């Protein structure tokens, strides 16, 4: 029953029509969001130093 | 963007200050001048009056 469920997702899923969009892998999301959160901590205090100055 | 700025607002100030530097300086000498000339007009006449 799960794999009947399964394959008939997997159809349902490749009938499904969506407007175009670009998406990364799921697998790699988590880390290069906390790179980002870096980054972007980084970034700011960087920019509030130059600023007071 | 902000870099820039920094760099060019340092140059304003590196560029100001020997105005300054110059401006005080010339308003040091110019007040002594005249208070010495007040001073030796003062004391020659002084001395003139006394001899005559």
């Amino acid at each position: 029953h799960l794999n009947f469920l399964k394959k008939r997702l997997l159809q349902q899923c490749e009938t499904l029509k969506v407007p175009p969009k670009k998406m990364e892998d799921l697998t790699n999301v988590s880390s290069l969001l906390n790179m980002e959160r870096a980054r972007d901590k980084a970034n700011e205090e960087g920019l509030a130093l130059l600023q007071e100055e | 963007k902000k870099r820039q700025r920094m760099i060019e607002v340092q140059d304003e100030l590196l560029r100001l200050e020997p105005q300054l530097k110059q401006l005080q300086t010339k308003y040091d000498e110019l007040k002594e001048r005249k208070s010495s000339l007040r001073n030796a007009a003062y004391f020659l006449s002084n001395l003139k009056q006394l001899y005559q």
